[PDB]
């Protein structure tokens, strides 16, 4: 979810030296932080979320999509 | 109960000056 | 085709009118009495009013003169001049043209009419007349506001803190809702119809000035070629043009409140209420209406609701315009801004 | 939660102040609504020509 | 970076090319509720792919 | 080196700040220009002054002065330092040159820092109840300044915050009576004390 | 509102751009600010402006839906050299403020005549001296010269309005009379500032002649008013060309 | 009975909202 | 995810999204409840290639495209009992 | 990084179409 524009950051920044790839192999995955339910939870509208509700959003959004 | 209290109890025409949207018109801007 | 009230709705109008000032317990104007204690005071007003036009100018055109010629005058004679509008008033009905030129706004356009000095001089006396008998006698109520005490936009202040300091209407705890309608009264001198008024006013003024009045209003209007006789509509640019708009959206009003919300809104004659106010919050609540509120032609209205009213009203208009479609959100508007 | 109007020029809209959820200062397009007797304010008004 | 109207930061800039862009539906499709923002998406990336 | 008579330099800085807050809708644009500036730490100080001094000519409260001070607080924490330090100038100094109109721009001006918070609150205990030393200035700089924060708060949240404030100076619990009458008493002429109940039973307790 | 504050940028560009065109030119360089910001006593146009500012630009987008707040600006008008201009809005009380003003003034105006009245006395005018600007209706026209015969106006709103129908040109300010309401707002502040926040009046008269003239003493200059021609030609019957 | 001049202030006293009921002449 | 942009093309969309499907293996689409079309992709790169390829060779049609998005999943970490809705079971 | 804040072009505008990060509104 964070890699979306990632690779040309890396390749800007570096000023032409400097590459990358992305890719699944270990199909790895891992929690995300938050607490998956929460009616107390902190939703920004508009800027990226606090850490400390990451999964409460992504349930409550993809919900929204959905229903 | 309320509702009952108030006094009242219960195309193309081949023209400008007298077309629908002419006196639209004229019924903005001239005002 | 006629005129298009119908005598019916002319006669239900009337009656309104008349519950209401009875009720109002009324006292119509009396002519302008000769013998006058307060008189060149008013006449000083009126004068200075026209005078006002061109305190500016620098260059003045041939009616211009004319004018300033029948106002000074007027200042140098009271006595006299007061005699020939007395005398004006109680006789004369029939009156020269008037002009008509637009002016632009690059957007919209704007008649402006053109008296011809005398008959303006009357006018401007007697709108000044006019307007201080009725305030003294408190003839319009709260409600009806472009008025004296608030500039528009305290006016805009008062109405919000009314809106808010009203009780309760912020509590959604069941289903609770309130609503406001902002209207215009369409065309709304442009069907003024005379005989109706010179009745209306039979009321609340003597037959004579009443008479003065609905003859004042019918004349040629001549712009370069084009010419015609009003004979049915109203004109703006008459001195007194204000006061009869106001007066006649009063009956407008005694319609969309109905006899009594308004005696709310009111109070008695004695206790006249400020703008918002009532006695208990029943009277508030005695009724769903609870603000109504009409600058000039602008109409502004605040219901509150409970389910229950709230939808038996949907059941009505719901029950006679189905709509399975559920596409009533479409034509309906509210604000681009925000 | 909101409610609107418009008067003379303005644009107004209305916010009662429990529906807020989340208080802020605002600069000076805010009228702030205060209750006649208690002396609070319960809702912010913004405005708009 | 015309054609889209963009501008790489030191980039030349120019004239629309498509320049109605305003007209609008109300439409929930695209809409924030049902948004994730985590990563803001700044112009090269739409240059770049 | 030289024993320096006069800052002229400095007064020129005095104008270009008072000409930035001057240009500018808005209060959260000043912000900006300002922090634009990066003035050094030195002078963080003295530009709040300026600031404050221009509020004072300017006939009313405005909701602009506010929201620049807020807009700038939550940029970097030297500029809250300088407030603080500026609400002790004020206050303890610089009151006794003040007419009792300008602290009606007081009074409610820190009512909005302190009611959001940008103060913080306990930064009031500074300021003390006392026939002893108090300025009848000072009393009426405190007693508007109540008079706002509570408008906000509504003397109910503000409970909560006074309960959790523990402020003495203001209210001592553990003695002077008297200044307890003092205090108390005061409490009734600015007309809330309705958080004053507590020190109002121990005054009933002493006896 | 952003829009409003477009056109603002926009209409007094416009209006500059008049004066120069009405030479000939569009040059930047010819025109610094002083000439048209300049008071009209030091020779300038005295032209009031608030265009400049900066304006809050944010992403669009999204601000047709969240009302996402202000992250940027968009520089409204321009210089070559800064320096900046003081602008309108920040020298006129907003309405709330005044409002409140209003309230308490005329409350403490209830209570200084209440006693008056009890000590059977005569205003002070001193007592009310302090708040004699403040207030809605401008604590000033109590003592407004002809007041005994301005009880007998009323209605001057709707008249004030229905002008609009009943003859040619504006008068801008319909929605106050100046008798019945005070008078509510007062700049020359502007003035001032305007002067030195262009560098202070030595530096505005670098730029004019004002060394040529071979006057070492400036503030003894009055200008002079071309007052005469006007009266004696303008009358006189000359060809409309 | 208020007079020219006491109409007037009475009069702006009320426009201000200021007067209660109590306090007009009649 | 994905939508045609005007609605009335939906089909010519689908005609070619069976094509993609078949030309490009790794990807994996969806429909939903939503009317929705979900296209599930490698990479980024990836992506680019088909959204050309779907608009300027199969599809003609422009259409509107999500924000890059994820997929999720469904853990746990640790009387207790369950029913029919017609109590038979 | 023309973000979306700024402008179609300044042709028009009488602006220069300068955009600067505002230092006040952060957090």
């Amino acid at each position: 979810i964070e890699s979306a524009g990632f690779e040309t950051d890396l390749r800007l920044s570096t000023n032409g030296l400097g590459m990358c790839q992305l890719y699944f192999w270990h199909k790895i995955w891992r929690k995300v932080p938050g607490d998956v339910l929460d009616k107390d939870a902190f939703i920004p509208k508009l800027k990226p979320a606090p850490i400390n509700s990451l999964s409460r959003d992504f349930v409550m959004k993809t919900r929204r999509r959905k229903g | 109960s309320w509702r009952k209290g108030t006094a009242f109890g219960r195309g193309y025409i081949n023209d400008m000056t007298k077309s629908e949207y002419h006196q639209e018109f004229l019924h903005k801007h001239v005002r | 085709n006629g005129p298009e009230i119908t005598p019916e709705e002319a006669t239900t109008i009337f009656s309104v009118m008349v519950e209401w000032l009875e009720s109002r317990s009324f006292s119509p104007i009396p002519f302008p009495p000769l013998t006058y204690k307060n008189d060149t005071k008013i006449l000083v007003l009126a004068l200075e009013d026209l005078k006002d036009v061109y305190a500016s100018k620098v260059r003045l055109n041939a009616s211009e003169r004319e004018e300033l010629a029948l106002i000074e005058e007027a200042y140098d004679n009271p006595h006299d001049t007061l005699n020939r509008i007395k005398k004006y008033l109680l006789t004369q009905r029939v009156f020269k043209p008037v002009d008509i030129t637009m002016m632009e706004n690059y957007q919209n356009i704007s008649p402006v009419y053109s008296v011809d000095p005398l008959e303006k001089i009357t006018d401007a006396y007697l709108d000044q007349y006019l307007w201080y008998e009725a305030d003294q006698r408190k003839l319009f109520p709260n409600w009806i506001k472009p008025s004296d005490s608030e500039i528009p936009p305290l006016l805009v202040y008062k109405w919000t803190q009314g809106i808010n300091n009203l009780s309760e209407i912020w509590d959604v705890s069941r289903g609770q809702s309130a609503v406001l309608l902002e209207t215009t009264l369409g065309e709304m001198a442009e069907k003024i119809d005379f005989t109706l008024l010179n009745r209306l006013l039979r009321l609340i003024v003597d037959p004579n000035i009443a008479d003065y009045i609905t003859a004042k209003n019918n004349v040629v209007i001549n712009f370069k070629d084009m010419s015609h006789v009003n004979k049915y509509g109203l004109i703006r640019g008459l001195k007194f043009a204000s006061f009869i708009f106001q007066y006649y959206g009063l009956v407008i009003d005694l319609l969309l409140l109905g006899q009594e919300r308004a005696t709310d809104l009111a109070g008695p004659a004695n206790n006249p209420n400020e703008f918002m106010q009532f006695k208990s919050k029943e009277v508030e609540k005695a009724h769903p209406i609870r603000l109504y509120t009409r600058y000039l032609d602008r109409i502004y209205m605040l219901f509150h609701f409970e389910e229950d009213e709230g939808e038996e009203l949907t059941d009505e208009y719901l029950a006679e315009n189905p709509d399975p479609n559920f596409e009533n959100s479409i034509g309906y508007n509210n604000r681009k801004c925000w | 939660p909101n409610l609107l109007f418009s008067m003379c020029g303005f644009e107004v809209r209305i916010l009662p102040r429990q529906r807020m959820e989340e208080v802020v200062s605002n600069d000076e397009g805010v009228w702030d609504l205060v209750d006649e007797r208690t002396k609070q304010r319960t809702a912010k008004a913004y405005l708009k020509v | 970076g015309k054609a889209l109207n963009n501008a790489i930061p030191g980039g030349p800039k120019f004239e629309p090319l498509y320049p109605r862009e305003e007209e609008e539906d109300y439409n929930e499709f695209n809409s924030i509720d049902r948004v994730i923002f985590r990563v803001p998406i700044r112009s090269e990336y739409k240059v770049a792919f | 080196q030289i024993y320096d008579m006069t800052s002229t330099n400095d007064v020129e800085f005095k104008k270009k700040i008072y000409l930035v807050l001057k240009s500018s809708l808005s209060g959260d644009e000043a912000a900006h220009k300002l922090l634009k500036l990066k003035i050094a730490n030195n002078l963080k100080k003295s530009v709040v002054d300026i600031i404050i001094k221009s509020s004072l000519q300017e006939s009313t409260f405005s909701k602009f002065y506010s929201i620049l001070s807020e807009r700038m607080i939550t940029f970097h924490r030297s500029w809250q330092t300088a407030y603080n330090e500026t609400f002790e100038q004020n206050y303890t100094q610089d009151i006794e040159d003040y007419e009792t109109d300008q602290l009606r721009i007081l009074g409610k001006f820190w009512g909005h820092l302190i009611s959001y918070e940008f103060l913080p609150m306990d930064c009031l205990k500074i300021i003390k109840l006392t026939e002893e030393e108090s300025c009848p200035q000072g009393r009426i700089f405190i007693k508007f300044l109540f008079q706002e924060l509570v408008n906000e708060l509504g003397l109910d949240e503000l409970q909560l915050r006074l309960n959790s404030s523990k402020l003495d100076g203001m209210f001592p619990l553990e003695g002077d009576a008297e200044h307890i009458r003092y205090s108390i008493n005061f409490f009734t002429a600015i007309g809330l004390g309705l958080l004053t109940e507590d020190m109002r039973s121990r005054l009933t307790i002493i006896q | 509102t952003e829009p409003l504050l477009d056109i603002l940028v926009k209409g007094e560009t416009r209006i500059q751009n008049r004066v120069k065109l009405g030479l000939n030119s569009k040059m930047p360089t010819r025109f610094p600010p002083a000439v048209f910001y300049t008071p009209k006593e030091l020779g300038g146009l005295g032209m009031i402006s608030a265009s400049h500012i900066l304006i809050p630009a944010s992403d669009l987008s999204w601000s047709k839906q969240t009302d996402t707040g202000i992250t940027h600006f968009r520089a409204g008008m321009t210089h070559e050299d800064e320096k900046l201009i003081p602008t309108i809005f920040r020298y006129i009380t907003t309405w709330e403020n005044e409002f409140l003003d209003s309230q308490r003034v005329w409350a403490e105006y209830a209570t200084k005549r209440q006693e008056a009245i009890q000590q059977n006395r005569r205003l002070a005018f001193e007592e009310l001296e302090g708040s004699w600007d403040r207030g809605i209706p401008r604590i000033s026209t109590l003592f407004q010269r002809d007041r005994h015969t301005l009880a007998y106006d009323r209605g001057h709103r709707i008249r004030r309005e229905f002008k609009q129908y009943s003859l040619e040109r504006n008068s801008p300010f319909w929605w106050t009379n100046s008798h019945h309401d005070g008078k509510l707002w007062n700049l020359n502040a502007y003035r001032t500032d305007v002067i030195q926040a262009l560098g202070g009046i030595e530096t505005i008269l670098e730029h004019t002649l004002f060394k040529g003239t071979g006057f070492n003493s400036w503030e003894g200059l009055f200008w002079e008013k071309a007052s005469g021609f006007e009266d004696s030609m303008q009358f006189k019957k000359l060809t409309h060309a | 009975a208020l007079t020219s001049p006491e109409r007037w202030e009475i009069r702006q006293l009320i426009a201000s909202g200021a007067a209660s009921i109590d306090d007009y002449p009649e | 995810v994905l939508q045609p942009l005007l609605p009335r093309e939906l089909p010519k969309l689908l005609d070619a999204l069976n094509k993609i499907s078949k030309y490009y293996p790794g990807v994996i689409i969806k429909v939903e409840e939503s009317g929705e079309h979900v296209i599930l992709g490698n990479g980024e790169l990836y992506m680019d290639c088909l959204l050309y390829d779907l608009r300027a060779s199969y599809a003609k049609i422009e259409i509107k495209i999500s924000d890059p998005l994820t997929v999720f999943s469904e853990s746990c970490s640790n009387s207790r009992l369950g029913e029919e809705n017609l109590p038979g079971l | 990084s023309y973000n979306g804040i700024g402008l179609k072009s300044a042709k028009g505008s009488s602006t220069s179409g300068h955009v600067q990060r505002s230092l006040a509104s952060n957090n």
